[PDB]
């Protein structure tokens, strides 16, 4: 819980496209059957995670 | 909501039953008269409602 102990290697971070996480719910709200367009924060389609 | 951004379909405010509520109901009055100089009696229509 304090200073580092030296010993901290640096591992390659290897790169892979997320496809179709992180998508929430927007609202607190119910639609049924429906096709609804929203402006929001959300991750690109295939974009790469670390 | 609904496709006409209507409510359809509400959580119950207390149990966790499913409610539904609709607006007020209504109708289209059409009257049938004939000549003012002819007659006084009106025939009422209700339009698309039993
Ligand atoms: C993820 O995307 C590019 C190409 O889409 C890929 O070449 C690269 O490894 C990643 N991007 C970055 C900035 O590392
Ligand atoms: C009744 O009034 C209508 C409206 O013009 C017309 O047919 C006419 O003036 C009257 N018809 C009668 C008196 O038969």
């Amino acid at each position: 819980q304090c200073v580092n102990l030296t010993t901290r290697t640096q591992l390659p971070p290897a790169y892979t496209n997320s496809f179709t996480r992180g998508v929430y719910y927007p609202d607190k709200v119910f639609r049924s059957s429906v096709l609804h367009s929203t402006q929001d924060l959300f991750l690109p389609f295939f974009s790469n995670v670390t | 909501r609904d496709i006409a951004d209507t409510t359809d379909a509400v959580r119950d405010p207390q149990t966790l039953e499913i409610l539904d509520i609709t607006p007020c109901s209504f109708g289209g009055v059409s009257v049938i008269t004939p000549g003012t100089n002819t007659s006084n009696q009106v025939a009422v229509l209700y339009q698309g409602v039993n």
